């Protein structure tokens, strides 16, 4: 079918240099080889936080603090404070 | 930030303030307490204890001893009333 074959190879050759062959891109002047593979490759990184989220910075968990080894002052102070409130129950 | 511990601090002060003073006041008298009229000592004899038990006791507590004393003083004074006049 002449209505078929010629439109078929026209729709094949126009993106042939675009996609199949490495002839940059003929239909539109701006280059595509250094744009989507190269300039837009950082596109997700450009929209997002580059070198901050794509690297997935892992912060080591800070050591959970405690009474800081206070076996005398803390216990005595707690006992005294409870004694203060025990007279007013 | 932590759990203080009240529920076992009653050791230093017994619970309550006002009844604490009355606790020592009312716990000590129960030791040397008469069960039921211990050592009544209702019996005595010293030439006047019988009169005290019979008349000067709280059971009767009447005016009869006063009248008896008046009669006795009248009897005693009759003799010296005769002696004087």
């Amino acid at each position: 079918q002449d209505l078929y074959l010629r439109e078929l190879k026209d729709t094949k050759l126009a993106p042939s240099t675009l996609q199949d062959a490495e002839g940059n891109v003929k239909p539109w002047n701006p280059p595509q080889k250094p744009n989507l593979p190269e300039l837009e490759l950082q596109g997700p990184e450009a929209l997002k936080a580059y070198t901050e989220q794509n690297v997935e910075t892992a912060h080591v968990a800070k050591e959970s603090e405690e009474g800081e080894s206070e076996p005398i002052e803390e216990d005595w102070l707690v006992l005294d404070d409870a004694e203060e409130t025990k007279e007013s129950h | 930030v932590s759990t203080l511990i009240p529920p076992k601090v009653v050791s230093s002060k017994n619970i309550g303030s006002a009844p604490n003073a009355k606790r020592i006041a009312n716990v000590v008298h129960f030791y040397k307490s008469l069960p039921q009229g211990p050592a009544p000592a209702i019996k005595a004899n010293t030439r006047l204890a019988r009169y005290k038990a019979k008349y000067f006791d709280g059971d009767n507590a009447s005016g009869k001893p006063l009248w008896h004393f008046a009669l006795g003083i009248i009897a005693f004074g009759y003799s010296m009333e005769y002696y004087f006049h």
